[PDB]
RNA sequence: UAUUAUAUUUAUUCAUAUAAUUAAUAGGAUAAUAUUUGUAGUUUUUGAUACCAUGAUAAGGAUUAUAAAUUGAAAGUGUUAAUAUCAUAAUCAAAAUUUAUUAUUUAUAUUAAAUAUGUAUGUGUAGAUAAAAUAAGAAAUUA
């Protein structure tokens, strides 16, 4: 925070994230979904309407 | 005291003995001619 | 950058062109050490003597770190023999009366 | 230390280790110089003493 | 559940995917502060000019000058149009904005014949003035250019003095919503891995950020947003 | 820089002797203590801090 | 003071990745009191072994 | 190693038969622990000094709720024997119960009164090659 | 066949474009072959043997300061005598071409360790228990 | 579709301050926005990870005398508690109470700087220990 | 040639001589360093606007 | 806005994953530990008052 | 946890840190451990003062107080594991597997020194070294001179 | 063919692994005054895992020899950097032999401090195997 602006992830966690990126580029579900805590999903706030895919 | 003393900056305690940087190593590197005599 | 010291300062040297004088190039079966010189081990002890490295006062070298070899601890300067003893030092000696040993038993 | 453990925040705890292991104080004197006439006249350390 | 809004995404819709931490050029963490609240020309779109500024000149010191004038100081005023124009500040001058850039490169008796009072001398006081404090201070940089060593600006000067509201240039702190795609001028190729990646230009702008902010009053702010809360788009822990 | 600040750094040994020498360090002017105690702030610290 | 200052001081310029330790002997005086560590006779009742147990230290 | 009888089997290597400082094995694997002597059956894997107290683990010392098995390290006492409740020890396959108590066993720590590797072989537990293997040291009849 | 991927590496600060082309290589059937050799500016004016065509006032200035070269290249050999030098072989091949211009079970694993002139020295990624060439392991006493 | 570890979670701070608060957008960390913390654990969650963690002496642990399972499985071999009034038949209870965890100021420096012998680390810090307060 | 060592040391040690340098820089021309955003195949990654 | 705010960090990428280049400066030995030594302006007001 | 946005890429990295409070846990706990020993296994008389009843009530008073310190780490120090900070491999000490002054196993001091990180001194495989003390008595005579220049060159008060 | 020797000596009963939660900063005496004593905004993510998920260092004598000189080699042996889409499995004690890859004490005197091995006396006795030319001491059947 002092050095750069913000905290920057592990050097492991960047390569895990720059690569869901580049293969949800193409491929989509052969993915899950799995959080720390799963009320935010399976009761999602009032307005969160997720944008359909194809 | 001084923080830099006197002896390094004050020409009154010039030190002559003193020989420039260049000269001693050059001197020193110095290889003579083996073949000072003959015979050997 | 943090990185932006690892530049290069200097455009590095291109190669042009094809191996050196007498390179270790292999045929059909030959063993090959990129490591020897080819011509300056094929010449002759006789001739060139059994030196590795300029022969000098041994404080002047330091083994170096991850490279089978020694350095000279100032880069490539040398002073002969004659400039670790006093001046016409017999047999370069501190003091010429006596070897190391005579000196501690003399001094005891 | 002027390395390496001279700056953050192990700074401290290297700096304290180094002092405690470094307690020791040797207190020396000359036998000699404890031989001196007391106050009173008499030697402070004799032959016996 | 995750949709290209939430999931890694390199690229959304062709275009590079905004939303990704990683698809910054790092710089655009370092902290700032905002600055809306400040003079135009003080504000980080005109940092160009920055180098440029003048020196204040305060209410105080106006009327000061007002009542004990110095000799060798001029208050210039920079007014532009005449249409606009119906009092005078106290010995002033009259160098209207768009001459000055000719003005100032005249010697001293061609200044004298065109705008009909002494041209003053690089070491004198010289006091801008104009309707808002813009043209006074684009005059400024002017001024400044030619080597004057004092160049004061009064911001706000006739219409703090008057009380008139006027302005010399029309322009208006809202930004026009960003229309095209992002300008390929801010893209950033990384020179290490080669890899393409957003600036802060264009749709992505520090100004958009501060304008859109919430507002400083509680209750205009909630008129703002529907009654549940100001942010019911995201998932709980974006918001 | 200015190299002649390490002479201000002279002053917490000088306020030393004062005590071993019973210069109460409490009659120094105003003005001079004022000086001194920024020089200290400049180098004196404790084995604490 | 001013000698051991200077010295003491040069960590601070020490060459690359080179580091020190100061060692001091110096002189002081010490003070025997007889007032506080007076020499007396041995007590009339002497001290055992039985006083020196482990922990008859503490 | 080559069979994974508990989760080690995936993170450690046996590096063949390979040799440790003296009595610094690092897995501590008493099979010595039951070994009879009658004359040095008071000096034997026990306390080396008869003034020593019993371990802390013949003692309950905290608010407990229960206990599925004591230790090994525990010490026989008249009343393990006389009280009659649970005594229960944590052996392989799974836990060794005293049930028939006996004065000969007091004074001795239960490391002393389990057979920690048994004559007993389950065949069930073995590979048909490692029941060959067995056949041949001549252990499992076959 | 669990056919092995390299991604390429584009010219970076530090990595210019002939140093990829040189020690990098995308194809990993290609891996693991050997050392190539190159020269650069007086070894290869040496293995390229290019005559040099006479020229402008430089290259006159140089044909008549020449000296003699049958006498430089013999002083250059003799002076591998010196106390800062050793002597060449390849000095000694030079001469020669202006002159001339008209154990033993193991001594495939001992290969470094006799006293050698190196070229390139070992290095410790390469060499794992070697310890140089300057180095006796079994010393006599000298006085 | 949905795995969590933990089914629900609450709040570290209260009402007064949060409903007004969140008119202002508060800047989460640009690589993982959302944060599930040991604060924001229930009850009950924070109880059971809280005895895990700690090898054999902690809570967790089946044997370690803290346990309130009355069954445990050892190999398809299911083992029945034995209570600790019936332990102690055998077993004698010296047990002093929680004064016995505690050690004086004045042995402070001998024991590095702690009063306590618990299993876990006690620092005197207002933060290490914190839990929302 | 090819670097042996880097320091990191203040400009005025070699500076262009002043007789070189166009007149007063600070005062008549504006200077930023700054990145190239394109790709730069080769050459330096920062110059002089 | 402060021009000496400026990117420490490269554009995350697997060239930080994949090469030995440092991802921090090396600590520097001779740049002394920085400490607390100077005054505010209130308080340079509040003795010359 | 459970796998979910972890940040190094071996797990078991973690117990190291879980070690290293196993040291502090020890510092916190070593003098008071070893009085509660030596006092309770003390046959002679404690002191002059404490002596015949009182000292075996005394005995008996300090052993049940040092039973009743739950989680106090008496764990000697040889049977506690050695783990890389680097890889998390382990080693067993006092053996070639374990490297004691830079404290990583074997797997990383080679990986180390290859590639070169760590800052070392090749010497020939086969012998002692350069070191003259190691020279002489190998071992056990290194050990036994850093206890003379640890220790015994201090008369102590 | 000259630049020089394998036919000696000593060995071979070889076993050891267990009781699940890896995610953030926060400074105190001898300082010109901050209760910042007690710094409190749950909830949108998914790989190194018990699991597919590329790289990299071992061991392995066979002909550059004696002088001022080393009898250990690159061709790769668990742990390391771009392929993820079943699962918390990790020592802080006191514990359960099947694993090619290991030099043990052999007949005057024999268990005291961390707990420390009860088993096989059998004519130095099958088959088959191991090691060495280096401060030691060996000498004559190359491609
Ligand atoms: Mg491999
Ligand atoms: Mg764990």
């Amino acid at each position: 925070m002092t050095v750069h602006g913000t905290s920057l992830p592990s050097t492991y966690r960047m390569h895990k994230d720059i690569n869901k990126a580049q293969r949800n580029d193409r491929k989509l579900s052969g993915n899950r979904f799995k959080v720390l805590c799963s009320s935010g999903a399976k009761n999602p706030p009032s307005g969160w309407e997720p944008i359909p895919d194809a | 005291s001084a923080n830099i003393p006197r002896s390094v900056w004050d020409p009154a305690q010039h030190n002559p003995n003193w020989s420039d940087s260049y000269g001693h190593d050059i001197t020193n590197r110095r290889a003579w001619p083996a073949r000072k005599w003959t015979v050997g | 950058y943090y990185w932006s010291r690892y530049r290069m300062p200097t455009q590095m040297p291109k190669f042009d062109g094809p191996a050196p004088v007498a390179a270790p190039q292999s045929m059909n079966s030959t063993k090959t050490n990129e490591f020897i010189d080819p011509i300056d081990d094929k010449f002759p002890m006789s001739i060139r003597g059994p030196l590795v490295r300029p022969d000098v006062p041994e404080d002047q070298y330091v083994d170096s770190w991850y490279i089978c070899t020694s350095m000279t601890h100032h880069m490539g300067d040398y002073r002969p023999w004659s400039a670790s003893a006093p001046p016409n030092a017999f047999r370069f000696r501190p003091f010429n009366e006596f070897d190391a040993k005579g000196r501690e038993y003399v001094q005891y | 230390d002027n390395l390496q453990y001279k700056r953050y925040d192990w700074q401290g705890w290297y700096q304290r280790m180094l002092d405690v292991h470094n307690r020791n104080v040797s207190l020396r004197c000359r036998i000699c110089d404890l031989q001196r006439l007391d106050g009173n006249g008499v030697q402070f350390v004799d032959m016996q003493t | 559940q995750a949709d290209r809004r939430t999931r890694h995404h390199m690229m959304v819709d062709g275009q590079i995917n905004p939303r990704e931490w990683f698809n910054w050029h790092p710089k655009e963490y370092q902290p700032w502060y905002f600055d809306r609240h400040k003079f135009l020309y003080e504000q980080r779109q005109y940092a160009q000019f920055h180098h440029l500024l003048c020196h204040q000149v305060y209410l105080k010191d106006m009327l000061h000058l007002m009542r004990y004038p110095e000799p060798y100081t001029h208050i210039i005023d920079c007014r532009t149009s005449t249409q606009k124009m119906h009092r005078w500040v106290p010995h002033s001058l009259w160098l209207p904005r768009d001459e000055v850039e000719y003005a100032l490169q005249l010697s001293a008796d061609e200044f004298l014949d065109m705008y009909g009072f002494r041209k003053p001398d690089k070491s004198d006081d010289v006091i801008l003035l104009s309707h808002n404090g813009i043209y006074s201070e684009q005059a400024g940089w002017e001024w400044k250019k030619q080597f004057f060593q004092h160049v004061y600006n009064y911001r706000g000067g006739t219409n703090e003095l008057f009380g008139e509201s006027y302005s010399d240039m029309n322009v208006s702190d809202v930004l026009s919503p960003w229309k095209g795609p992002f300008p390929q001028s801010g893209v950033f190729v990384d020179k290490w891995s080669k890899r393409k990646v957003l600036t802060r230009t264009g749709p992505f702008d520090r100004q958009y950020e501060m304008q859109d902010f919430a507002l400083p009053d509680l209750e205009l702010e909630k008129a703002r947003h529907p009654e549940e809360g100001p942010r019911q788009n995201m998932p709980f822990g974006l918001q | 820089a200015n190299i002649n600040v390490v002479e201000k750094k002279k002053v917490p040994l000088v306020l030393a002797q004062m005590d071993e020498l019973g210069v109460p360090r409490t009659h120094l002017s105003r003005v001079l203590m004022d000086e001194v105690e920024d020089s200290l702030r400049k180098f004196q610290t404790y084995r604490s801090r | 003071t001013e000698f051991e200052k200077r010295m003491y001081d040069i960590r601070h310029w020490l060459h690359r990745q080179t580091s020190c330790e100061f060692h001091t002997i110096y002189r002081r005086n010490v003070i025997h009191d007889s007032a506080v560590f007076p020499t007396e006779h041995d007590p009339a009742t002497p001290t055992t072994h039985e006083h020196h147990r482990m922990f008859s230290f503490a | 190693l080559k069979i994974a009888k508990s989760a080690f089997g995936f993170y450690l290597a046996r590096r063949g038969q390979r040799k440790y400082p003296f009595l610094r094995r690092p897995h501590i694997k008493n099979t010595h622990s039951m070994n009879p002597s009658a004359p040095y059956f008071w000096s034997f894997m026990t306390a080396k000094s008869q003034m020593a107290f019993l371990p802390e683990e013949n003692y309950i010392t905290g608010d407990w709720t229960g206990k599925f098995f004591v230790s090994k390290r525990q010490v026989y006492t008249l009343q393990h024997a006389t009280s009659g409740a649970k005594v229960r020890v944590k052996s392989f396959p799974s836990i060794f119960e005293f049930n028939s108590p006996s004065r000969w066993n007091i004074g001795k720590e239960m490391n002393t009164l389990t057979k920690p590797r048994m004559d007993l072989i389950d065949e069930q537990m073995l590979t048909k090659k490692q029941r060959l293997d067995y056949v041949r040291a001549g252990l499992l009849p076959k | 066949a669990k056919r092995r991927v390299i991604v390429p590496i584009h010219p970076t600060p530090n990595f210019p474009a002939h140093f990829i082309k040189s020690a990098f290589t995308t194809d990993p059937l290609k891996e693991k072959q050997k050392a190539r050799f190159s020269s650069g500016g007086e070894a290869m004016r040496e293995v390229q043997d290019i005559p040099k065509n006479l020229e402008g006032e430089r290259s006159r200035r140089d044909l008549a300061s020449r000296g003699d070269t049958e006498f430089q290249a013999l002083v250059e050999f003799i002076e591998g005598a010196s106390y800062d030098q050793l002597i060449s072989g390849r000095r000694f091949k030079k001469v020669y071409d202006v002159l001339s211009e008209n154990g033993h079970v193991m001594t495939p694993h001992t290969t470094l360790h006799g006293r050698r002139i190196f070229w390139i020295p070992p290095t410790w990624n390469r060499a794992g228990r070697f310890l140089g060439p300057h180095v006796t392991l079994y010393p006599g006493m000298t006085p | 579709s949905v795995s969590g570890v933990f089914s629900k979670g609450r709040g570290i701070g209260h009402e007064a301050t949060t409903s007004i608060l969140r008119y202002i957008p508060r800047a989460r960390v640009p690589w993982q926005p959302s944060r599930f913390g040991r604060e924001n654990l229930t009850a009950a969650d924070m109880a059971r990870l809280w005895s895990r963690g700690r090898y054999r002496d902690g809570p967790g642990n089946y044997n370690s005398g803290y346990c309130t399972e009355r069954t445990h499985v050892l190999e398809e071999n299911t083992v029945s508690i034995i209570p600790r009034r019936e332990l102690e038949k055998y077993m004698p209870d010296i047990t002093i109470g929680p004064k016995a965890l505690v050690t004086p100021v004045s042995l402070m420096n001998a024991r590095n700087g702690h009063r306590v012998t618990h299993d876990l680390l006690h620092s005197y810090d207002p933060h290490i220990g914190r839990l929302g307060k | 040639q090819g670097a042996v060592a880097t320091a990191e040391i203040p400009a005025f040690f070699n500076e262009r001589p002043a007789w070189e340098r166009p007149p007063l820089e600070e005062t008549l021309y504006v200077t930023t360093n700054k990145e190239r955003y394109d790709d730069v195949r080769g050459g330096d990654i920062y110059y002089d606007d | 806005m402060l021009s000496q705010n400026v990117a420490k960090t490269t554009v995350p990428s697997y060239y930080m994953i994949r090469t030995n280049l440092p991802h921090r400066k090396p600590q520097n030995q001779w740049e002394g530990v920085y400490y607390y030594s100077g005054i505010t302006k209130r308080q340079r007001h509040l003795i010359l008052l | 946890m459970r796998h979910i946005g972890q940040d190094v890429p071996k797990r078991h990295t973690h117990f190291v840190l879980e070690s290293r409070l196993m040291y502090e846990k020890s510092f916190r706990d070593c003098w008071l451990h070893s009085v509660c020993r030596a006092i309770s296994q003390l046959d002679e008389p404690l002191s002059k003062t404490v002596v015949g009843t009182h000292q075996k009530m005394l005995q008996r008073k300090v052993t049940c107080f040092q039973y009743n310190q739950y989680g106090l780490f008496k764990t000697p120090y040889y049977r506690l594991a050695n783990v890389d900070r680097y890889h998390a491999v382990q080693g067993v000490a006092g053996t070639r597997e374990w490297v004691p002054y830079v404290n990583v196993s074997y797997w990383t001091m080679n990986k180390m020194v290859r590639g070169g990180n760590l800052l070392v001194h090749r010497v020939h495989y086969t012998g002692w070294g350069t070191d003259s003390h190691l020279k002489k008595g190998g071992w056990e005579h290194r050990w036994n001179k850093v206890l003379q220049r640890n220790v015994l060159q201090y008369s102590r008060i």
